């Protein structure tokens, strides 16, 4: 994404 | 376990907060599409990554920020887009509060 | 043309296409396009659907009716949309200056 | 799209 952090 | 969504409506949506001045909302997706915004405070930072396997365009739906794709620098400002394909590195870093970038990706 | 790293819109100028709507491409890839599409008060996405990809849209500015296979809702700046592949799908502007962005893997 | 033209 636009941040590092995944969508789990 | 949520069902995706035919219809996201913004202000019935709460925010997931994620910390580090960064919240999101995953909107809506496909087998083959997702769209999730990401709301930045000033100075709230998008870590520099990458993806192995999809590709990533990313609108800016709200504020300002400076993005950062394999080494170029853009200000990008409401209205503006950016691209970062498979394996290309991309960050972003907030130019002011209520910065909104609205991601999409193939997954 | 070729597909851009970052899009500014600004300095990007619009594709009539006719009956109070116009667009700009503002960028892709091989597997993902993103379109801003601009509509007039009572511009008319005339209902169509895709055989063979999906399709989400996020409303920038203004509102919109959209009415996807026969279930209808007003959506407004902030809100989004699916048609996922053989979904009909169309939208009706509601005010000028009205915006979807529409994403989708051709 | 969200209207009915193709590119
Ligand atoms: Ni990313
Ligand atoms: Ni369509």
């Amino acid at each position: 994404g636009s941040s590092h952090h995944h969508h789990h | 376990h949520m069902a995706s969504k035919m219809f996201f409506i913004n202000d019935e949506t709460p925010w997931e907060e994620l910390g580090n001045g960064i919240k999101r909302k995953v909107m809506t997706w496909s087998d083959d599409l997702m769209m999730v915004c990401v709301h930045f405070d000033k100075g709230a930072i998008g870590v520099a990554h990458k993806h192995d396997i999809h590709d990533q365009i990313a609108y800016v739906a709200a504020g300002s920020f400076e993005v950062e794709i394999e080494g170029q620098k853009r200000i990008l400002k409401a209205g503006d887009a950016y691209r970062a394909v498979k394996n290309e590195m991309h960050g972003a870093v907030s130019l002011e509060d209520n910065s909104i970038l609205i991601d999409t990706f193939n997954p």
